[PDB]
């Protein structure tokens, strides 16, 4: 027919029950509330499977120590003996843990593509009739990917642990809500104080689920219309430096104090009448702008407004992209749910189904768009997807009709006011070492705090243990200084710490077990670029060798506290300047090493292989 | 109308032959169906006169875009005198008569999910009277002999003890059946009773009673056509026959 | 690389599917014949100096004798006709005419019911896409005469490709100053002024040397069956006439400037050839409607 | 100094030289109005509710009663008519008519075949030459309305020089911003938005200041003699109509995108006078071929 | 072992079990007997100059008299003609002809509506199975002829096996040189050119020597019940149009060259002797299918 | 790279331009409808004995 998109139903808008067409339309997870339990139970279980509750208490001392033995500067130490900032640690750790491993996989990927551009460039240019999930799978195939495949469910089979988005209520069980002190400037009274959290923290985190998008995600959009290999590569990297942007600000909402808004669906009281409407309001946590999404009927219409400058009468702010009219003052029952996508994605699946509104029969458009927000299952139909990812891409690409990059400023000159009105208001009301306590001001963003990174190691040459963890790339300038833990069973140990750049690395051994130890000191300008060894870096890649080791943690610390930006990264900053991460595979065999390897060694000093011995 | 004059199997049969299904869609907006909802009666109180629409009612209301709408249409068109708001079916559907849908698979419409308590509830089944229950079980016989469900037809019948002692009695198959029966199916007619001017309470029999005081001037009217008296006039492929037998049956 | 594409080819809205048949068809047709007399019984009121004329046109069009103080709307058959309007533009809009009244109407004159009976030519010049290298810039501007505006940034020549698609008949190129034009594996010809091609031999490619702008200038012909009875002075009318007045105002329709680039722009799309259909009844649709409204303004 | 030119002005091929003898030209005139009863027989048809007026017409043109399985051409005289065009186009186009065959055919109706009974407005804007100083860019664009893009990169202001002919009887400049117009060796006005020009009158200079770019949209009107029944609105139609079914394929012509361009590029060549009068009997030619066509779609 | 099948037997797709009672029988039957009235008719209106015939025969076809500016269609016996057909090539293509119309249609003239009278020989040659050693190679083209090549790269002679299936009544192969075949378990006879077979007999081994290849080429023949008003070249000729004509385009349905190969490969699958009956009915429809489409196109 | 083309395409000589006309083509008419008559005559023939 005319219609490119085709609806399940027919044009009389009756499917049987029982027959393979209604086998396989889409569900209303949100608005089924048998669906909406089942899943939060599988969510939750998934979160306390990887992080234990009970383990996290017991590691609270440990982590208390190592913060203490940094150093730090006054005004700028983090004290996890107070309840406010453990559990602030314990949210922003696990969140740029998954911020990390996103980060890592993107770079792996980014290699493989470079090593058969020949054979990348051939499938971007010959095939365009295909889908992007088509094009997705021949190129992740073409290259050597460990996970080759874009379907939800072989994504979730190889996800793997540590990119499991972050519960909020499980974070906020069991931690004390209420402490009064009733004019008792006290050491007692003050040590009683510090145990306790206050209401605004415990609503923050009943409201919080972050959003880590894997880089086979990506792939779609980012080669839906790309025609070199270059272009492929450009775009997977702007995508990722607006998600991380985004995923900063996330975190920054939980510092200053105030309860942040939930997302909800309005739906009528009555079941089963004639007159059908919805009305979904996303409050994406990980971003700077919002949805505002209304059914009625077939018809469809979109209203986007900014998260900042409103006014405590209105929740929403004011509307920089409009699609219709949408009453947000409709009555019924409201049920909040946690998105699961970005804004972006949330944004580009409403395009397209306003496209396709009398294409597709009422249940198909709720039920595709519930799955994606509350699942992050891309819609079956095949021609609907394609279409969602083209809007991605123009979402993300330098055509974008939002501003992202006006509205991702605006989101932290309005946050850092808050958090000065907040801190203000609470010192005149009780004091000074009562606000300090509630609202610490050494936390701000994700990519700006002292943060820790605990690291997994699979990977075992002659004996020890490799752990990976990659420096960069960097959102602030200023200096940055990196330490690095180790845990060992064995009383007397040596380890080794590798720091690979473009031309050579530097290979350092130390002997200090369970105090940190400063392993490297950087200088990153107001490009987000670093001198390493008289060579511009964006990034580099740090591998730590120990024997018989039992834990690694690396901490990142700026010198000074609320590091300025840098300017987010389009796609056309990212081709002008290219930089080479094939050098970050090879590794080192810390058991076949002598005196003279250690040292910054250039390549041309090894052999082919045997970067452990220095003669060519 | 002409549809509610209609006193025996034979003729409701042989119209629906005639009619199609355009003449059982409405193309007026009407209202939604299940509202209480304040009308005015001044014959009788000063009040608003609280009431519930319904889909039986003799006016337009709106219907849904499914199949389930069609066929809801259809019984409300033979039972009330008028159906629902369903746009945009198509000329192929239209076009076909009444019988055509109800009983023949050639027309393209797929109609065996129906659930006959679930259509019976939506028309409000308790708010009939006798004669529109029996028009009703009459569409339902029509459709279930179309989709070989005879066997769940009566069932339902066993469910319901009010509908099974009033329930027609002819094969949907067989002519010679229709002819036998002499069930009363008339709504409107020419009444041996005081039929009056005047107002009734309810919006079903404020309706009813424009229908059988409009059926009067009808039957009065120079648009009636009367056996008796202009019999030759009539053309002779629509004129009355004894051996009378609708196609295929 | 590069693509341009013409604003009007970009997604056409669906049609609709209703009043296709043949009944549906003699009413828009009859309709046309009826809505003429009326423009007609105007100048022979004025020889006559009696309105006996313009009293028989009227009276067969609406079915009631005019009279004074009414405002003179053309009775049941123009309610019918501007539904029908409506619902020829777009799939979601509701067919509201019953066909007993079609038939009821579509009786009223005797005419050839057949759509296919003539031909016309349309000059919207479909550019379904340039591809130009990473140096160079192109620009698309106009229906009727598309100027194509090339700027050479690059060291070298460069190659553009051109596709005029495959429904065209015949497209002219012309240029500011003469350039080289060849299919994809032809030898390049000596540069000349004006080019004339069939869109269906294939993508062609124009060389673009460095320095100056290159403009070229496109014009094309496409047939199309039409009913003998049309004409496009008229239909161009009716389409404007029936825009201003809101008979295409509903929700997700594109909108296009004439109804030479709305029947071009459905010829372009998937099910193009039954979409076309649709089209040509709108305008004979669109054609009476025009003669009626002028004759009767309200 | 650099040279712009209007593309469809360069090198008009020659037109042929038979079949513009007296009895000839009535033939055309006699297709002419036959064609054009053969049109108006279809409307007459529906208000009969017969094929009488039709096959009265067609017998007429035709020389033959129609039957019902044979596919109407329109007969000898179709044929006729079609080899007649392509002669005129071209002259290495073949005569392949005898003189016979036209002299019956011109006899089937009485009109007369002069062609300088009336007149008509063409619109072609002939922007024969403009000479440009170095620092300058020139861009000419289209033929109905031609749009002289200048932009100048000197320091100083430059002179700019337009050429419009002898033929065209008044030229129409119109500039996106006011600018300074003259003819040669006259003093220059004061700015404005429009001028009014007169061809003979000479080389007009227009000072280009050092800035943002100048367009001048220009518009003609030249009077070309033609027969009273030369509808311009047909014969546009019939033009692509020719172009469309390859009468126009001959080596080495040349190929325009409207009857306008055709004719006004011949009366600028050596011979003009001689050309024009060959040129206005293709166009009634084409005309009788649109509506011939139109009616008997083959 | 290797294995080696006719490309046209493999997966035969249902066929349709709508319109094959006796009514619908006659239905087909008389469209085939009005078609050919039509086509003859031309002949008649030629050789007298009166259109009588052909206005009788289109008058009984299609209802309606035939009129000069309405394209002729066939009416509604045309359109249950297009969708009778549809429907016995695949069991998903819907049946939407009421079985009032076709009863009504069937009343024009009275035939017979029997589709066993007579017989009519079909050339397509069920190769089912070739089975061939390990070191030989064999390849089978062809569906009216079919040209088996075999090459033996072997030390010794090798044994091959040729099933030509039951239904097939002889077969007779003919090779490029002198060869030996007999039935299985069967002394083998003297090298020559050409074998008469029946299928019915057994499986055949022929000796394959080392050297040159040898090529066998296979013609079968089969005897299938048609009516007798069955001409094969008009089936042949319906089944090229219908297929154009887009009649066949049904989702997992297989497609054939020649209706020749179509009915030989629904009869070769399970159930075969119901299928046969159904495609005969179809070859008759294709035939009238064909007389009517050349006498009215489109 | 290696091309492979039908034999029967290549090469096709110009078709002559002469009796194309309506009455060249009528004439050809003429011809197949006289010498179809002509070879049903000799069925004819044979019915009626002469």
């Amino acid at each position: 027919s005319q219609n490119s998109i085709i609806s399940l139903t027919g044009n009389d808008r009756t499917v049987a029950d029982g027959t393979f067409n209604s086998m396989i339309m889409p569900r209303a997870v949100i608005a089924n509330e048998r669906e909406h339990f089942m899943k939060t139970r599988i969510d939750k279980i998934e979160h306390d499977l990887n992080r234990s509750a009970k383990q996290e208490m017991m590691d609270r001392q440990s982590l208390a120590e190592d913060y203490n033995a940094l150093n730090l500067a006054v005004g700028q130490e983090i004290k996890l003996d107070i309840a406010t900032q453990h559990q602030l640690n314990r949210l922003g750790s696990a969140m740029y843990k998954a911020d990390h491993e996103r980060e890592t996989e993107l770079t792996d990927l980014i290699n493989r593509i470079r090593e058969n551009e020949v054979t990348v460039n051939g499938i971007l240019e010959n095939q365009k009739a295909i889908t992007a999930a088509e094009r997705a799978d021949l190129l992740l195939e073409v290259v050597a990917s460990t996970a080759k495949s874009v379907s939800a469910a072989g994504r979730a089979a190889a996800d793997g642990s540590g990119v499991v988005p972050v519960f909020g209520p499980s974070v906020a069980n069991g931690i004390k809500v209420g402490i009064d002190i009733a004019d008792s400037v006290a050491e007692a009274a003050i040590a009683v104080k510090e145990s306790g959290i206050i209401t605004q923290l415990n609503d923050v985190y009943h409201a919080f689920q972050s959003v880590h998008v894997a880089p086979n995600d990506v792939i779609k959009p980012a080669a839906v219309v790309a025609g070199t290999s270059t272009e492929l590569i450009g775009n997977l990297q702007a995508i990722y430096s607006r998600l991380r942007s985004h995923s900063d600000i996330g975190f920054k909402k939980a510092t200053v104090g105030d309860v942040i808004p939930n997302s909800y669906m309005i739906k009528p009281v009555n079941s089963t009448e004639y007159a059908s409407w919805q009305l979904y309001v996303i409050h994406p946590v990980q971003g700077s702008l919002g949805l505002v999404v209304q059914l009625m009927g077939d018809a469809l219409t979109y209203n986007v407004f900014a998260q900042y400058g409103n006014t405590s009468a209105s929740e929403f702010g004011k509307t920089v992209l409009t699609g219709g009219a949408t009453n947000t003052a409709l009555e019924g029952t409201k049920v909040k749910f946690q998105t699961k996508v970005t804004a972006q994605q949330a944004l580009a699946l409403t395009m397209a189904l306003k496209d396709a509104a009398s294409m597709l029969s009422q249940g198909e458009l709720i039920g595709y768009f519930e799955q994606y927000i509350n699942l992050a299952l891309e819609p079956d139909n095949l021609s609907l997807q394609d279409n969602m990812h083209k809007y991605h891409h123009l979402l993300t690409s330098q055509n974008s009709p939002i501003d992202w990059n006006y509205h991702d400023e605006e989101m932290h000159k309005w946050l850092d006011s808050r958090k000065t009105t907040n801190y203000d208001a609470m010192q005149k009301k009780d004091g000074t070492v009562i606000a300090d306590i509630h609202i610490p001001k050494v936390f701000n963003d994700l990519r700006n705090t002292t943060l820790h990174c605990k690291l997994e190691g699979k990977q075992t040459i002659a004996g020890y243990t490799v752990y990976e963890y990659l420096i960069g790339p960097w959102a602030h300038y200023g200096d940055i200084d990196y330490s690095v833990v180790v845990d060992t069973l064995n009383e007397e140990t040596k380890w080794y710490c590798e720091v690979i750049g473009i031309d050579g690395h530097l290979l350092i051994e130390k002997s200090v077990q369970h105090k940190p130890e400063k392993i490297l000191e950087l200088t990153v300008n107001d490009s987000g670029v670093t001198s390493f060894n008289g060579r511009n870096h964006d990034r580099l890649k740090l591998k730590v060798y120990v024997k018989d080791s039992l834990s690694v943690k690396v901490f990142r610390n700026w010198i000074g506290i609320n590091a300025p930006r840098v300017k987010t990264k389009m796609f056309n900053d990212h081709i002008g300047v290219k930089y080479d991460y094939s050098h970050f595979d090879k590794n080192i065999s810390p058991a076949h090493l002598t005196l003279t390897d250690l040292g910054w060694h250039t390549w041309d000093q090894y052999n082919a292989g045997n970067w452990t011995n220095i003669k060519p | 109308m002409d549809v509610l004059s209609k006193g025996s199997l034979k003729e409701l049969l042989a119209h629906l032959e005639k009619t199609p299904l355009e003449e059982a869609i409405s193309y007026r907006i009407g209202t939604v169906p299940y509202q209480n909802v304040l009308i005015s009666r001044n014959e009788y109180y000063n009040q608003l006169y609280p009431d519930t629409t319904s889909l039986i009612d003799g006016v337009s209301r709106e219907g849904q875009r499914n199949v389930n709408g069609l066929i809801m249409s259809i019984i409300s068109y033979v039972v009330s005198g008028s159906g629902h708001y369903i746009p945009n079916i198509g000329f192929m559907l239209l076009r076909r008569s009444i019988l055509d849908i109800l009983t023949k698979h050639d027309t393209g419409l797929v109609t065996n999910n129906l659930n006959y308590g679930i259509i019976a509830r939506n028309l409000t089944v308790s708010k009939m009277n006798c004669e529109q229950r029996k028009r009703m079980l009459i569409c339902f016989k029509l459709l279930a002999y179309k989709d070989g469900n005879q066997n769940d037809y009566e069932i339902y019948l066993n469910q319901n003890i009010p509908l099974k002692q009033i329930a027609p009695n002819f094969i949907p198959g067989d002519m010679r059946t229709v002819i036998h029966n002499q069930d009363q199916l008339a709504i409107v007619g020419i009444p041996a009773y005081r039929l009056t001017q005047s107002t009734e309470l309810s919006i079903r029999d404020d309706n009813a009673k424009s229908y059988k005081l409009g059926y009067v001037d009808w039957y009065n009217s120079n648009s009636f056509l009367r056996e008796r008296s202009e019999f030759n006039l009539i053309r002779l492929k629509d004129r009355d026959t004894k051996y009378g037998k609708l196609n295929g049956w | 690389a590069n693509r341009a594409t013409s604003a009007f080819l970009d997604n056409p809205h669906p049609v609709g599917v209703n009043y296709v048949d043949e009944g549906s068809r003699q009413f828009v047709a009859v309709a046309e014949l009826l809505a003429s007399k009326l423009i007609d019984s105007s100048r022979e009121s004025d020889e006559s100096n009696s309105d006996v004329p313009f009293v028989q046109a009227y009276s067969k069009f609406a079915d009631d004798n005019p009279r004074h103080l009414r405002v003179k709307t053309g009775g049941k058959m123009a309610n019918a006709l501007t539904n029908v309007i409506r619902s020829y533009y777009s799939i979601n809009a509701p067919a509201i005419v019953p066909q007993v009244e079609i038939d009821r109407l579509a009786s009223k004159a005797t005419v050839s019911g057949d759509m296919y009976n003539s031909y016309a030519i349309f000059n919207s010049v479909p550019i379904v896409e340039v591809l130009s290298p990473a140096r160079t810039t192109v620009s698309i501007v106009g229906s009727d005469r598309a100027d194509v505006t090339m700027l050479n940034t690059g060291a070298g020549a460069a190659n553009i490709t051109f596709n005029f698609g495959q429904i065209a008949e015949t497209v002219i190129l012309k240029g500011s100053v003469p350039f080289q034009l060849a299919r994809l594996n032809q030898p390049m010809p000596a540069a000349r002024f004006t080019y004339k091609l069939r869109p269906l031999d294939g993508p062609f490619i124009v060389v673009l040397p460095v320095g100056n702008p290159l403009v070229i200038s496109a014009t094309a012909a496409t047939r199309i069956q039409v009913p003998l009875a049309f004409n496009k002075a008229l239909v161009e009318s009716g389409f404007q006439t029936a825009m201003n007045d809101g008979l295409f105002d509903i929700q997700n329709v594109n909108y296009y400037s004439s109804f030479d680039e709305f029947i071009i722009s459905q010829y372009h799309a998937q099910d193009g050839i039954n979409r076309v259909s649709t089209c040509v009844i709108l305008g004979l649709a669109l054609q009476a409607y025009d003669q009626m409204r002028r004759a009767l303004p309200v």
